[PDB]
């Protein structure tokens, strides 16, 4: 399928790459701040109606990366030295380029990313921000209808821009049709998935790049007491994905 | 006696024939030879269980006679019983499976051999040295504290695993070219194979349990280990951390024994949080797996809430699989590998439920080992998944089913219905003026020179495909162990200072202190955690690389990661940054160290690691020139500290570009000949200048001498 890609162009480092719950989050807040509460009811309405964006990743000048789905993680052996010292490095990866991501959602051979686009400094005192390579940011998909995009998508990422600055494109991503697919946002899940890293802040999110056999996620909406109830983000931003058998 | 404890001491004695026969004594062979020596020893004292014991060494005809002159009711047992205990223990001797004086061949080198010793960590490193005959004296000085030993011990398995361990571990169990298998560890790994076999219910089978899956191979390994030690909120507490993670995983094999009715003999090995034991396939077993496997993850995530996991997996595995056909075993435990990594991917997939710290400073020197009692007792210091742990100090007694006994192989004074459970940890710390371990701050500020802290983290080369290349269960078991007993043993004595000789002449910039600025927060399996003086942790880095060394064949390698920080830093960056040195080590190839922090041209062609064979000749060379030692220049230096300030920012205009030619015009004259001229080997090499690897002793030298 084919989505719209939200490129973020940084004025300066990064805190973190945010994920699909705090880029809903900073969606949602933004909203409130522009058309209330009316407007964040219409977007959870959209979202809940099928409307999904993924987690932000990292983009180098024009190469979209996107996350090593977990699929791969089992299969790797589908030299001796050669096979340890390579599988370790692939299982480390936490990335792949588009071309190569395309490739491992049907378990044929794929290659990693040389150098990652970014690196994480800690200045001491201490905390650490993002220092972004030259013409590299971070982007994020959304798939749903243009109206839903135009009308609260697009408006809150310039309001939340005034950091960063943003524009977006046309982007497609190949997918096997399959029984079975990734993640590309951390989710909440309603069924037990199939393949996951756990992911802790409390709530419980499956992290990106996990496999779920049809599980479209959920929201969550809490009365902190802050007096508007506020929504969490977890539903799963699926492509399907070529799984080994075991 | 019991069919089940029977079996047990069968296996674990058929083959105490051998040490025996090499000895001389009743000029049998071993198998006729271990039966006068256990009927001997049974008249002796007068404990008969070693007479029905003895019919182990040793169509059917007078076996069942010599069976029936020994009363088998006065034990409690049947006469068709003890036929199986035989039959059952001959098959397991196949199954885990020539001169007097032929010595153990390292596992690390078959080239080379063990000179004759007993287990014992304070009496020398095991060095596998030339090819030496034992005499037929040391085997008989062996058989003689071998006898004195088994006849005050107790004669369950747990109390003579201990004693064939201290005595038979350094033995070639057949004394053929290149034999690999201390008799210890095949001797248990008999007892293992063999209780399987009865626990599988397969009887008067000669193949229903040969060629027929009715074991079980139990693969448990944590994970997230990093994140449970190193990243939460003190070394007093980081050091009680490392030692809870082994009383659990202690607590849930022994659940695991406990339950499925198997002893210690079953643990095939227990190191560095991966443990393998040996079991029956018996649904009431996989069903007890099942039990066992669920509550303790249920309880690991109450007590963590997800930090640390416990991936356990089991496979069911035949006689045929733990031996070679044209290597089966290996490719047995590849199919369980596969089924472990399978269960990383789904942490806590056993609680349905998922999608819906005053006891361990008190916890953190003078106690002897662990009670393992129920968890509602008093006294009790840490709980784990199923047992709670009391802790047994020198003047008290212990408490619990079983004892779990530090750094010992010998019980003492326990009560004779307790288990032996004997654990080796290396546990080194410099003390304080006060009895408790040192500090951070009282470690960095023992330093020569700058005041920091020294953290080393230590891993095994490629140790999946060592532990890959072995047949059988028994070689398995020897190479677990020696490998273990390295970091768990040996640690300890490399750090007091011994082994000179072995590992003489290494990087250092002071004397080697009589109680040295070090503490151990880890040493086991494959790979060592330790933090001290940053001086002295240098130096050590050397010496535990060299003692390896001499400890394999020069066969196996290790990688290191250094790291000299402000004391202030908090315990998780340092952990994170060696841990990032030390995997850079590695993915540079392996068998080299990362001695500080530097510089370099991002070309690819510039190594931030140094091999420790390079970076030990480079500070030969230079060292000696500059460095007069204990944090004092050489007088020539003294009033020119800043002409190596120079040469590091002479290499700097090197880094810049490697091609420009700068640091030619740049360059008394004689000290470092080797750097002024333009080195071209390595320009067709492809390799880096002299001038790039310098640093690596210069600005240690520099540290020392602020």
């Amino acid at each position: 399928p084919k989505f719209i890609a939200v490129k973020l162009i940084p004025k300066g480092p990064f805190r973190d790459i945010p994920r699909a719950d705090t880029l809903f989050g900073a969606i949602g807040n933004a909203i409130s701040a522009i058309h209330g509460q009316s407007a964040v009811e219409e977007l959870v309405d959209a979202f809940v109606g099928g409307a999904r964006i993924s987690s932000a990743f990292p983009y180098s000048g024009d190469t979209y990366y996107l996350p090593k789905p977990l699929s791969v993680e089992p299969a790797l052996e589908g030299d001796e030295e050669e096979r340890y010292t390579t599988a370790k490095r692939l299982r480390k990866a936490k990335y792949l380029d588009l071309k190569n991501f395309e490739l491992a959602l049907r378990l044929r051979p794929f290659t990693i990313p040389e150098e990652i686009p970014y690196a994480r400094v800690d200045v001491p005192r201490f905390w650490e921000e993002i220092r972004f390579r030259e013409k590299s940011g971070v982007y994020f998909l959304y798939s749903g209808p243009r109206e839903v995009f135009d009308g609260y998508i697009a408006p809150a990422m310039r309001f939340l821009g005034d950091l960063f600055e943003v524009e977006f494109h046309e982007m497609k991503i190949d997918a096997p049709g399959s029984e079975y697919s990734v993640t590309l946002s951390n989710a909440l899940p309603t069924k037990t998935p199939v393949l996951w890293r756990l992911l802790r802040k409390r709530m419980t999110f499956i992290a990106e790049g996990s496999i779920v056999k049809n599980d479209p996620g959920g929201m969550e909406r809490l009365e902190l007491g802050l007096s508007h109830e506020v929504y969490v983000y977890g539903l799963t931003f699926p492509l399907g994905v070529e799984l080994p058998e075991g | 006696m019991e069919i089940d404890e029977l079996t047990a001491l069968g296996g674990l004695l058929h083959d105490i024939g051998k040490p025996v026969q090499r000895a001389g004594l009743y000029s049998g062979d071993h198998s006729t030879q271990g039966a006068r020596f256990l009927r001997d020893l049974a008249e002796n004292t007068g404990r008969a269980e070693y007479e029905l014991l003895s019919l182990f060494s040793e169509n059917d005809e007078l076996m069942i006679r010599r069976i029936k002159e020994l009363s088998p009711e006065r034990f409690g047992l049947t006469m068709e019983d003890v036929l199986n205990a035989l039959w059952i223990v001959y098959e397991a001797d196949n199954l885990a499976s020539p001169q007097a004086s032929r010595p153990l061949y390292s596992v690390f080198n078959p080239g080379k051999a063990y000179p004759w010793a007993e287990l014992d960590f304070e009496k020398e490193l095991p060095v596998p040295g030339d090819v030496f005959s034992i005499r037929s004296q040391d085997y008989r000085e062996l058989v003689k504290r071998l006898w004195e030993e088994l006849s005050k011990a107790k004669l369950r398995s747990d109390r003579l695993l201990p004693v064939l361990e201290k005595y038979l571990t350094f033995v070639s169990s057949v004394t053929s070219e290149g034999n690999i298998i201390s008799l210890y560890d095949h001797m248990r790994m008999t007892s293992a194979i063999a209780l399987a076999m009865l626990r599988a219910g397969c009887t008067a089978e000669d193949g229903r349990c040969r060629k027929e899956k009715r074991f079980l191979l139990i693969e448990g390994d944590f994970s997230g280990i990093q994140d449970f030690i190193y990243r939460v909120s003190t070394l007093k507490y980081l050091r009680a951390r490392s030692a809870y993670l082994e009383l659990i995983g202690w607590d849930v094999v022994l659940e695991i024994l406990s339950r499925l009715g198997l002893t210690r003999a079953n643990v095939v090995f227990n190191a560095g949080g991966h443990f393998m034991i040996i079991a029956q396939n018996t649904p009431d077993a996989v069903k007890e797996l099942e039990e066992i496997r669920a509550k303790a993850v249920e309880w690991l995530y109450r007590e963590f809430e997800s930090d640390l996991y416990l991936a356990i997996e089991w496979e069911p595995v035949s006689g045929r699989e733990f031996g070679r056909e044209g290597n089966l075993f290996a490719e047995a435990r590849k199919r369980l590998k596969h089924k472990l990594t399978v269960r990383k991917l789904k942490r806590f997939g056993e609680i349905k439920g998922l999608f819906e710290c005053n006891r361990l400073v008190s916890l953190g020197p003078k106690l002897l080992g662990f009670g393992r009692t129920a968890k509602n007792d008093a006294g009790v210091l840490v709980e784990g998944p199923f047992s709670g742990f009391v802790p047994y100090l020198q003047g008290g007694r212990p408490v619990g089913e079983q004892i779990l006994v530090k750094n010992t192989l010998n019980p003492g004074e326990i009560p004779e219905s307790a288990q032996f459970v004997p654990y080796f940890v290396a546990d080194y710390f410099k003390k304080d003026p006060k009895g408790g371990v040192a500090t951070f701050e009282e470690l960095s500020m023992a330093s020569t020179g700058t005041r920091r802290l020294g953290v080393m983290k230590g891993d095994v080369d490629r140790l999946g495909e060592f532990f890959s290349s072995m047949d059988s269960p028994s070689k398995l078991a020897t190479a677990s162990r020696f490998m273990d007993y390295f970091f768990k043993g040996y640690i300890g004595a490399i750090i007091e200072g011994k082994f000179g000789y072995i590992i003489g002449d290494v990087p250092s910039l002071r004397d080697w202190p009589e109680e040295p600025d070090i503490v151990v927060v880890y040493a086991g399996g494959d790979a060592f955690f330790i933090v001290g003086a940053w001086d002295q942790i240098f130096e050590l880095a050397f010496r535990v690389r060299r003692a390896f060394n001499a400890y394999t064949g020069g066969k196996l390698t290790l990688s290191v990661g250094l790291g000299y920080f402000d004391e202030r830093t908090p315990i998780y960056r340092m952990a994170d940054v060696v841990s990032e040195r030390l995997d850079t080590a590695k993915d540079e190839g392996r068998n080299r160290v990362f001695v500080v922090g530097r510089s370099r041209p991002l070309d690819g062609k510039h190594k931030l690691s140094y091999e420790w064979n390079h970076y030990e000749e480079l500070w030969r060379t230079y060292a000696p020139r500059i460095y007069a030692g204990n944090g004092r220049l050489k007088g020539k230096l003294e009033s020119k500290k800043g002409l190596l300030w120079k040469l590091l920012e002479i290499r700097e205009l090197y880094v810049r570009d490697p091609n420009d030619v700068r640091w030619a015009y740049l360059t008394l004259s004689d000290l470092f000949p080797e750097l002024v001229g333009i080195d071209t080997k390595a320009v067709e090499r492809k390799e880096p200048q002299p001038v790039y690897w310098v640093d690596g002793v210069l600005k240690i030298v520099l540290m020392a001498v602020r």
